[PDB]
């Protein structure tokens, strides 16, 4: 768009930004966030408007935004 | 780097599922809440039924961007007296090193383990402190009261 700012948001009120480009698998965005807080992939969920974000989901695909927000949980509530 | 940062998250599931009784091993967090999986702070029990035991003895764990096929590099802080620490604190010890018995496999509680048990029992191969070598091969009773000494300095109290 050509990079919108995304905002990942958990329980605690949390926010970290990424810049990323509509083109690109949101994989890379989760792989990143997951880093920051020490935890595995497999261990936690991305939600955009409700929806789960799939591994080659783009902010295209899902009509994403400037400044739109993804809320993140933990699978289960595991991990 | 996605290797190293990859294994050290399923290190860290794997110690808040189950470690070894008595140690410690947290990533550090940085004042912003999230995590650097790099630099853990840890701590090691003395073994039970040896000189050391009582003692909780503190050793920083820093992994490079080339973890697991790297070794961390394990530091006590402050040094400990034995003859496999150098005065700077880090631990001499073959798994620790790639050309020697570093392999990927080795997990952090197995290199907490293998230290733990360097501290009861020194390899005399490896002199990289020589005064608490020396006294350890000519002095041994000597060897064991500086380290029922220092086990006592470091008992949590
Ligand atoms: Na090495």
């Amino acid at each position: 768009m050509e990079y919108i700012k995304l905002k990942v948001i958990g329980q605690d009120s949390s926010e970290i930004h990424f810049k990323v480009k509509m083109t690109t698998h949101l994989k890379k965005l989760k792989e990143s966030y997951c880093q920051r807080q020490g935890v595995p992939m497999n261990s936690l969920r991305f939600l955009f408007e409700g929806q789960r974000i799939a591994d080659n989901h783009t902010p295209k695909e899902l009509g994403m935004e400037e400044e739109d927000v993804i809320e993140v949980y933990q699978e289960q509530t595991g991990g | 780097s996605g290797i190293a940062l990859s294994r050290l998250a399923q290190e860290r599931k794997a110690w808040r599922k189950d470690h070894p009784f008595g140690f410690v091993a947290v990533p550090t967090k940085n004042p912003d809440g999230t995590m650097n999986l790099m630099n853990w702070e840890c701590a090691i029990p003395g073994k039970k039924g040896t000189p050391w035991e009582g003692g909780l003895f503190k050793l920083r764990m820093l992994f490079k961007d080339d973890y697991p096929s790297s070794p961390p590099k394990c530091k006590f802080e402050p040094p400990l007296f034995h003859p496999n620490v150098y005065p700077s604190g880090t631990v001499c010890l073959s798994i620790l090193e790639e050309d020697k018995d570093w392999r990927p496999a080795i997990t952090i509680k197995q290199i907490l383990l293998g230290i733990q048990e360097l501290l009861n029992e020194p390899n005399i191969q490896d002199p990289a402190q020589a005064e608490a070598y020396t006294i350890y091969c000519q002095n041994r009773v000597e060897y064991e009261k500086r380290v029922r000494a220092q086990a006592k300095k470091f008992a949590p109290s």
